[PDB]
Formats: C-alpha cells, sequence, structure tokens
C-alpha cells in the first residue's frame, strides 16, 4: 500500500536525448519487487524492467534501471521514436501491490503547420434539425495549438467538442478535430463559418471558412 | 504459446456486479503462477485488483473491500472476476495477467463501461467539402459518427482497403453520448472518380452502416 509517485507526468524529448524517469515510494520497498512497464497506446503494459535493474526480454540496452529504498528511476540513454510511450513503475514488495501514475513520453520533431479542412453539415443531419461544422487540423507539431470558431466575424465557444489523436508512429505529428454543433436554426441564420487555427507556426492564423450558400 | 483473453459484458448498469472471464491456453492455471486481474481507468491509472494463485488461494486489493471475488475452473482453464455493487468509477479496461522476471503475459484487455445509459446507435454523416473546393493537389474527406453509446465504434475506409492517410480521432463524451470523426486524404485524381465509402460499426447496438462521400460540387 505504498504510494508511488512518478515525475514528470508528461515530457517531450528530442531524439538522442538522455531521459530519466523517476518513481518515489511512500515507504521503503525491496528493489527485487520493483518492476517497470511500458505501454504503447492500443496495447497492454509489457514488463520493461524487473527487479529494479534487470532488463526484460526484447528490451534494448539504451534502457536501464537503478534504485533502492524510496527512489527508483528508469533511464534511456539515447531517446528513439519507438521509445515514446507510457512507463509505469510497479511495486509488489508490500501488499497490496501498487503502480505509479505513469509517465508519458513524447518525441520531438521538426515543427509543422496543420493542413486545415472545414466541412459544412451533410443533408442527412440537417434533416434531423442538427448542424455540425467539422474542422480537421492534421499533421502538425507542437500539439499546443489553439482553435477558435468564428461565425460572421463573431467567436463561438459554447458547443465545441475537440479531439486529438496520439502522436503518430510514422511522422510524430498530431491531428486535431473541432466539431461546432448547432441547431439547424442558428445555422440557417448565419452565413460565413470560420475555423481559425492559432498554432506555434505561422504568424497569420491558418484560416479556412465556407459560407452557407445553400449550394 | 501462453495466451490470455478477457471476455464478458462491456456495459453494466450501476448497483450491479460485473463479471469477466480470462481464458488461458498453453499453460495449466495450476502448473504455477499468480493469475491477476488488473484494471486501467480512463486517465490511465492502473490498479492491481487481485489474484488467484495456482494453488487456489486468492489475495484481494483491500480497496476492493467485499465487492471483489475471484474464482476459477480447472477443467476449462480460466478464472473469473466478480465485482459487486459497481459504480461509474469501475468503468475501465480490465486485464488478466501473470508474470515473473523478464517474462510476462497480459490479455488484450476488455473495456467495461458502467452506466445506466441506454445503448444508442450512431448517426453517420458523410463530410464533403463546399461547392467548389478549388481542388488542390489532394482532397480531404471526412466522416462524423455522432450520438452513440456505449464505447466501441469501429471506422474503416473502403472496408480497410484505404488505410494510409486516414485519421480516426478518439471519441469525446458530451451529454452522456459519444461523438467521433475520421478524415481520409487521397489525391485529387482519386476522388470522386473512385468511390470512397465510410464503414462504421457499433456492435453494442448491432449497427453497421456504410456512408459513401458523394461530392457537393463537381
Ligand atoms: C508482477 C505482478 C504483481 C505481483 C504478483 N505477480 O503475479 C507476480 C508473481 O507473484 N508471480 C509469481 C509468483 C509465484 C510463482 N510461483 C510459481 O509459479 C510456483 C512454481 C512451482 C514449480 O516450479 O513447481 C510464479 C509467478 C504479478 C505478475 C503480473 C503483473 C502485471 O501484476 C504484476
Amino acid at each position: 500500500d505504498i504510494v508511488l509517485t512518478q515525475s514528470p507526468t508528461i515530457m517531450s524529448v528530442s531524439p538522442g536525448e538522455k531521459v530519466t524517469l523517476t518513481c518515489s515510494a511512500s515507504s521503503s520497498v525491496s528493489s527485487n519487487y520493483v518492476y517497470w512497464y511500458q505501454q504503447k497506446p492500443g496495447s497492454s503494459p509489457k514488463v520493461w524492467i524487473y527487479s529494479t535493474s534487470n532488463l526484460a526480454s526484447g528490451v534494448p540496452a539504451r534502457f536501464s534501471g537503478s534504485g533502492s529504498g524510496t527512489s527508483y528511476s528508469l533511464t534511456i540513454s539515447s531517446m528513439e521514436a519507438e521509445d515514446a510511450a507510457s512507463y509505469f513503475c510497479l511495486q509488489w514488495s508490500s501488499f497490496p501491490y501498487t503502480f505509479g501514475g505513469g509517465t508519458k513520453l513524447e518525441l520531438k520533431r521538426a515543427d509543422v503547420a496543420p493542413t486545415v479542412s472545414i466541412f459544412p453539415p451533410s443533408s442527412e443531419q440537417l434533416t434531423s434539425g442538427g448542424a455540425s461544422v467539422v474542422c480537421f487540423l492534421n499533421n502538425f507539431y507542437p500539439k499546443d495549438i489553439n482553435v477558435k470558431w468564428k461565425i460572421d466575424g463573431s467567436e463561438r465557444q459554447n458547443g465545441v467538442l475537440n479531439s486529438w489523436t496520439d502522436q503518430d508512429s510514422k511522422d510524430s505529428t498530431y491531428s486535431m478535430s473541432s466539431t461546432l454543433t448547432l441547431t439547424k436554426d442558428e445555422y440557417e441564420r448565419h452565413n460565413s463559418y470560420t475555423c481559425e487555427a492559432t498554432h506555434k507556426t505561422s504568424t497569420s492564423p491558418i484560416v479556412k471558412s465556407f459560407n452557407r450558400n445553400e449550394c | 504459446d501462453v495466451q490470455l483473453q478477457e471476455s464478458g459484458p462491456g456495459l453494466v448498469k450501476p448497483s450491479q456486479s460485473l463479471s469477466l472471464t480470462c481464458t488461458v491456453t498453453g499453460y495449466s492455471i495450476t502448473s504455477g503462477y499468480a493469475w491477476n486481474w488488473i484494471r486501467q481507468f480512463p486517465g490511465n491509472k492502473l490498479e492491481w485488483m487481485g489474484y488467484i494463485r495456482y494453488s487456489g488461494d486468492t489475495r484481494y486489493n483491500p480497496s476492493l473491500k467485499s465487492r471483489i471475488s475471484i474464482t476459477r475452473d480447472t477443467s476449462k482453464n480460466q478464472f473469473f472476476l466478480q465485482l459487486n455493487s459497481v459504480t461509474t468509477e469501475d468503468t475501465a479496461t480490465y486485464y488478466c495477467a501473470i508474470g515473473y522476471g523478464n517474462s510476462d503475459y497480459w490479455g488484450q484487455g476488455t473495456l467495461v463501461t458502467v452506466s445506466a445509459a441506454k445503448t444508442t446507435p450512431p448517426s453517420v454523416y458523410p463530410l464533403a467539402p463546399g461547392c467548389g473546393d478549388t481542388t488542390g493537389s489532394s482532397v480531404t474527406l471526412g466522416c462524423l459518427v455522432k450520438g452513440y453509446f456505449p464505447e466501441s465504434v469501429t471506422v474503416t475506409w473502403n472496408s480497410g482497403s484505404l488505410s494510409s492517410s486516414v485519421h480516426a480521432f478518439p471519441a469525446l463524451l458530451q451529454s452522456d453520448l459519444y461523438t467521433m470523426s475520421s478524415s481520409v486524404t487521397v489525391p485529387s485524381s482519386t476522388w470522386p472518380s473512385q468511390t470512397v465509402t465510410c464503414s462504421v460499426a457499433h456492435p453494442a447496438s448491432s449497427t453497421t452502416v456504410d456512408k459513401k462521400l458523394e461530392p457537393k460540387d463537381c
């Protein structure tokens, strides 16, 4: 019932950089029973290091563990793109066995502006009295991008549902998705719908808008 | 060998018990090992729940007071998890696992949503660009899957043929109802000459609908 604390909880690492994850326990625990787990999205955790410093099978040499008492750490000597995942430290020294909060590792790559797309509602939806306007902000980095929705120049914040994918395995980029949902009514009551993207990249926001011209 | 697979209802109503089975193949659950039931909550926090040792004696996470119960079936080679008086907090992906040293084996994990919410099928909406999209080098289509529950919606393009450059975004809950989307990108020469359909499935509601993206303009 020892409490395990992991820091940092989230961290971006440049390729080749040496990173150390830490795992502090509320009370001393036997190194022998301190395991580390790596979890890539979509899969369950896989034992990465067992008994504090012993590498599990398949684990590459750039990894290593060290510790005793209260402090235990996982180390990566030269960060690689495949090393981006969550690392959980577990303890089965005391009962019950407890895990740490995890540490999500993000892989840094060349900055990139998102390719924006804006889509008006489909007829199928309007027929139901609903009106969603979707905007896709794809293949960008960093992930801290800000999305504002304009309507005839005005800004609308309520009724906006956003979603990001996890960092890509291939290109290390992100993709967002903003859905401004309105009634068929305020929709049929305005003209231009703007999806303004404010990223770390371009000074001039990435703007993509359409007008409800009925087509 | 040595494989673990979780199974059971993925949607239980509050005040009820959720039961899961972990079917083990390639190793007797009596030969050795502790057979753990481990859960991951949304947010990713993992919690060790308990185990049934090869010999038959169980150990339980005290937090899971008198709600947990783990039993097994020697002949069929599988152990069970019965968690009583559940609440929305027990919503999580449940795993059954074993391991010692460098070796470990986990099941694929099974999602379980605890909710008093009625299962609702999705409404799939094709997402095509406005009248006159200029048509740059490539075209980016989309697919909005809205208002469903519980979780587990699967979206493929052209039955999986169109794999590259697709982006399925995780589902967001809003008003005790999920919304999800997926964009795909092909070269301007592909669409709309070659058909691009959206394939959606929500097993919970037995719905499977295909929505091809017809163009608004030309
Ligand atoms: C590490 C955690 C948490 C603590 C408990 N165990 O079960 C290890 C564990 O105790 N393993 C464990 C313990 C005892 C045996 N013993 C035997 O198999 C006895 C063999 C006898 C013989 O050789 O005849 C085998 C394996 C688990 C493994 C899986 C994982 C993700 O939850 C962790």
